C-alpha cells in the first residue's frame, strides 16, 4: 500500500494548483482518501474527504470553495485542486488513506497511510540573486566567530559553504526566512584563535535559479 | 390488533431513536445518546409484553425447550457463515477479496453480551404480538414480507445517528445504503421461517438472531461483497418459499 | 471539538518512560488516533481507538483514556521515538489534530556563545545596513533576544532564525538581525545584542560603538 503525490509547486497568487494521489497495493474505490494541511506553526489542518467510487465528500467548512477533491478510478489516483492562491496557501499538502469499514475491530477511523507530501509556494516574488557580505568581529579569547549574511534573494535554496566545503566545523547556518518577498539567510562558523586571521576563511553562495556563485572573504576590519 | 402494535412500536422507535440522533452530535450531551437509543431498541418487546399482558402459549414459546426441532440445528448454526464465505468466493471471479479471508476485520466479551441483549430485545417483540397479528390477517407469505419491510424501515432513524453502521455505509456510498435496506427483506423471511419450522420458540429465533449478528462481526467483509451477499440471501430466501411453498400460501 | 496536546515539548533520554496526553472539548467516545512525525516526514499511525496498535507498531507503544481524556505511553524510549506526537479525533467532521508534543533528546545545560557584528563596509555603500547577533549552541531551547540602539529597546526591523535540535551535540542555536536604513544606522553610537538564558540569572550581552 502506497500513496505517491506530485512534485513541489511555485504560483502566483491568483493562480489555481492540482495535486494528485497515485494508489497502488490495494483496491482504490473502497478507502476514503484525506487531505490535511500542515502550515510551520499551524500544526496539522484537516481539508476534506472523497470516497472513490461513489463520488461521496465530506468538507471542513473552511475550505468549501477553496479545495476541490475528486478521484478517477481507472488511473488510482485523486487530485485536489487549490484555487485562488493567495500566500495563507503556502503549506505541505499531504493525502492520507482511511481504513476499510467493518462494524466492528476496524482500522476505518485512523489515517492509516500516508503520501510523501507536497510542498506548495505562493509568491509574487521575482527571481533575484542574493546580495551577500562578510561579516568579521568587532574592530575592538580562545575562539573567534566569522559570519556571512545572503540577504535578499529567491527563491529556495541557496548553497552556503565555507572554504569550498573545507572548513566544516563549527558551521551553523540557519534556516532562511522571509522579509518582504524575498528571503535571507545568515551563516556564523567559529574557529580557535590560531585558525583566523593567520588562515583564509571565505564563505561561498550559490544560488542556482539566478544561476550565481559569490564567494567573501573574510577581512579585519 | 395488528394496526395498533406497529404503528405504536413506529412510532415510540421514532421519537427515541431521532432525540437520540440529535445527542449524538451534540457537543454537550453526546454522553447520554445511548441511553435514549435503548428504550427505542427495547420498544417492541414492551409493546408486545403490555398488549398480551392487557396466554399460556407466548409464556410457552418462551420457556418450552420441546418446541425446538433439532433437524434445523445444522442449519442454524452454519447457515450464515456458509453465506458469508461464500460471497467472497463469489466476489474473486469480479476484481478483489483475495486479501479477504484473511479476515481482518474483528474488548471481545463484553459485545458478544451486548448482541445477545439487543437480539433477545428485539426478538421478544417480533416473535411475540407482532408476527402472529399479520399471519392472522394474511397468509404467511404476505405476512413475512410486510414483517421484512416494517422491519426494515424500522432502522430508518438509524441513517441519522452518529457513527452508526447505518450512517457510515450511507456515507460512503449510496448503494451500500439501499443495500442493508434491501437485505433485511430476504433476512426477516429465512428468521421468520426459521422460528415457524420450531414451533414459534422465541428462544431459538433469538439465539439465531444471535448468531447472524455474530459471524457478521467476527466474520467481516467489505461493502463490496455484503452486495453480493444480498443477493445469496435472496436465492436462499427464494429457495426457502419453494421448499415450503404450501406452508407459505395456505389458508 | 478541539483537542489540546500537552506538553508542547518533553525532554528525555533513551531507555525513560514518558506519557503524552490530549484533551478534547467534548466527549469523543475514543474515537481518537496517535501519529508520530519525524522532521521533513509524513505523519505515522501509531495508535487508533484510542486503545488500538497498528501494524508493524513496537509493543512499547501504548494508548488509554476515555470520554474526554487521552494519553500516549511510550515505556524504554529508543532513538527512533525522537520527533513528534498528535493527536486526533474522529467523532465528528471536521476532524481536529492536536497542536503536537515535540519529544526532545535530553541533554546537559550549555550557554549560549554570543557575538555580535556591525554592518559590512559593502552593505553600507549600497545604503542598508544590518547589525547580526549569532547566539550558539545553548541548551536548553528556550532563549530570549533584547537588541538596544544608544540604551534604547528597538523590536522593529529585526529577524530572528532558529535552528532545529542539533544533530551531532543537541544543542541549540539562534540568528538575530537588526536592519536599519544607513542613515538612520549612522546617526547612533551604541548597538547591544543582550540575550535572556536559562543558565544565566542575568542577561548576556554584548555590545560595540561605531568608533
Ligand atoms: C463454534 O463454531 C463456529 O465457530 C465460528 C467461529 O470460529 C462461529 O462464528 C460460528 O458461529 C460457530 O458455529
Amino acid at each position: 500500500v502506497q500513496l505517491k503525490q506530485s512534485g513541489a509547486e511555485l504560483m502566483k497568487p491568483g493562480a489555481s494548483v492540482k495535486i494528485s494521489c497515485k494508489a497502488t497495493g490495494y483496491k482504490f474505490s473502497s478507502y476514503w482518501i484525506e487531505w490535511v494541511k500542515q502550515r510551520p506553526g499551524h500544526g496539522l489542518e484537516w481539508i476534506g474527504e472523497i470516497f472513490p467510487g461513489s463520488g461521496n465528500t465530506n468538507y471542513n467548512e473552511k475550505f468549501k470553495g477553496k479545495a476541490t477533491l475528486t478521484a478517477d478510478t481507472s488511473s488510482n489516483t485523486a487530485y485536489m485542486q487549490l484555487s485562488s492562491l493567495t500566500s495563507e496557501d503556502s503549506a505541505v499538502y499531504y493525502c492520507a488513506r482511511r481504513g476499510a469499514f467493518y462494524s466492528y475491530g476496524s482500522s476505518y477511523y485512523a489515517m492509516d497511510f500516508w503520501g510523501q507530501g507536497t510542498s506548495v509556494t505562493v509568491s509574487s516574488a521575482k527571481t533575484t540573486p542574493p546580495s551577500d557580505y562578510p561579516l568579521a568581529p568587532v574592530c575592538g579569547g580562545s575562539s573567534v566567530t566569522l559570519g556571512c549574511l545572503v540577504k535578499g534573494y529567491f527563491p529556495e535554496p541557496v548553497t552556503l559553504t565555507w572554504n569550498s566545503g573545507s572548513l566544516s566545523s563549527g558551521v551553523h547556518t540557519f534556516p532562511a526566512v522571509l522579509q518582504s518577498d524575498l528571503y535571507t539567510l545568515s551563516s556564523s562558523v567559529t574557529v580557535t584563535s590560531s585558525t583566523w586571521p593567520s588562515q583564509s576563511i571565505t564563505c561561498n553562495v550559490a544560488h542556482p535559479a539566478s544561476s550565481t556563485k559569490v564567494d567573501k572573504k573574510i577581512e579585519p576590519r | 390488533n395488528p394496526k395498533l402494535y406497529f404503528l405504536s412500536t413506529f412510532v415510540v422507535t421514532y421519537i427515541l431513536w431521532f432525540t437520540g440522533a440529535y445527542l449524538s452530535f451534540s457537543s454537550t450531551y453526546s454522553g447520554i445518546y445511548m441511553l435514549i437509543m435503548l428504550p427505542g431498541l427495547m420498544a417492541p418487546f414492551i409493546i408486545s409484553t403490555i398488549l398480551i399482558a392487557k396466554k399460556k402459549d407466548f409464556i410457552n414459546r418462551l420457556f418450552n425447550l420441546k418446541l425446538i426441532n433439532l433437524k434445523t440445528i445444522p442449519v442454524v448454526f452454519l447457515l450464515m457463515p456458509a453465506v458469508i464465505l461464500l460471497s467472497i468466493l463469489l466476489s474473486i471471479p469480479f476484481g478483489g477479496s483475495i486479501s479477504q479471508f484473511q479476515f481482518s476485520g474483528g474488548d471481545f466479551v463484553p459485545v458478544l453480551f451486548l448482541l445477545l441483549l439487543a437480539a433477545t430485545f428485539e426478538e421478544l417483540g417480533w416473535r411475540g404480538y407482532a408476527f402472529d397479528s399479520l399471519q392472522s390477517r394474511y397468509s404467511l407469505f404476505k405476512a413475512s414480507i410486510l414483517f421484512g419491510i416494517f422491519w426494515s424501515l424500522w432502522h430508518f432513524p438509524l441513517i441519522f445517528v452518529n457513527n452508526s453502521y447505518q450512517y457510515e455505509i450511507f456515507n460512503q456510498s449510496i448503494w451500500y445504503g439501499l443495500n442493508f435496506f434491501l437485505s433485511i427483506l430476504p433476512m426477516g423471511i429465512i428468521i421468520t421461517w426459521m422460528c415457524l419450522k420450531n414451533r414459534k420458540s422465541i428462544i431459538l429465533a433469538i439465539i439465531f438472531h444471535f448468531l447472524i449478528n455474530l459471524n457478521q462481526e467476527l466474520l467481516a467483509i467489505t461493502q463490496d461483497t455484503k452486495i453480493i451477499e444480498t443477493g445469496v440471501l435472496f436465492l436462499v430466501a427464494a429457495a426457502i418459499i419453494l421448499y415450503d411453498k404450501k406452508m407459505f400460501f395456505e389458508k | 471539538i478541539q483537542l489540546t496536546q500537552s506538553p508542547a515539548s518533553l525532554s528525555a533520554s533513551v531507555g525513560e518512560t514518558v506519557t503524552i496526553t490530549c484533551r478534547a472539548s467534548g466527549n469523543i467516545h475514543n474515537y481518537l488516533a496517535w501519529y508520530q512525525q519525524k522532521q521533513g516526514k509524513s505523519p505515522q499511525l501509531l495508535v487508533y481507538n484510542a486503545k488500538t496498535l497498528a501494524d508493524g507498531v513496537p509493543s512499547r507503544f501504548s494508548g488509554s483514556g476515555s470520554g474526554t481524556q487521552y494519553s500516549l505511553k511510550i515505556n524504554s524510549l529508543q532513538p527512533e521515538d525522537f520527533g513528534n506526537y498528535y493527536c486526533q479525533h474522529f467523532w465528528s467532521t471536521p476532524w481536529t489534530f492536536g497542536g503536537g508534543t515535540k519529544l526532545e533528546l535530553k541533554r546537559a545545560d550549555a550557554a549560549p556563545t554570543v557575538s555580535i557584528f556591525p554592518p559590512s563596509s559593502e552593505q553600507l555603500t549600497s545604503g542598508g545596513a544590518s547589525v547580526v547577533c549569532f547566539l550558539n549552541n545553548f541548551y536548553p531551547k528556550d532563549i530570549n533576544v533584547k537588541w538596544k540602539i544608544d540604551g534604547s529597546e528597538r523590536q522593529n526591523g529585526v529577524l530572528n532564525s532558529w535552528t532545529d535540535q542539533d544533530s551531532k551535540d543537541s544543542t541549540y542555536s539562534m540568528s538575530s538581525t537588526l536592519t536599519l536604513t544607513k542613515d538612520e544606522y549612522e546617526r547612533h553610537n551604541s548597538y547591544t545584542c543582550e540575550a535572556t538564558h536559562k543558565t544565566s540569572t542575568s542577561p548576556i550581552v554584548k555590545s560595540f560603538n561605531r568608533n
